[PDB]
């Protein structure tokens, strides 16, 4: 019900601040990158410390707390 | 509107590669354990 801020930084070096819970879910987080920069969860990919972030899991699962900085892989496969 | 193949880093194995190959790299590189 609250909103915590996390820094999901693209391979283009741009930082996307989301407003979700650490105990929310990764599926939600990636939907929120789409809510910020306007790129869908298909064309972006979530990775922290070299591990891929699975949709069904949470930030807290993958050792990601609030205000953690992780990497975002742009694909732009749609064209 | 960038008519070019984008060169970007693979955040798992830390290598700079084209973006088509970055995506494919991950599918191999995230396969852990
Ligand atoms: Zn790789």
């Amino acid at each position: 019900g609250s909103h915590m801020q996390i820094f999901v930084k693209t391979l283009t070096g741009k930082t996307i601040t989301l407003e979700v819970e650490p105990s929310d879910t990764i599926e939600n987080v990636k939907a929120k990158i789409q809510d910020k920069e306007g790129i869908p969860p298909d064309q972006q990919r979530l990775i922290f410390a070299g591990k891929q972030l699975e949709d069904g899991r949470t930030l807290s699962d993958y050792n990601i707390q609030k205000e953690s900085t992780l990497h975002l892989v742009l694909r732009l496969r749609g064209g | 509107g960038s008519r070019q193949v984008t060169k970007v880093d693979c955040p798992v194995c830390g290598v700079n590669i084209p973006e088509s190959h970055i995506n494919k790299h991950l599918d191999s590189c995230l396969s852990r354990e």
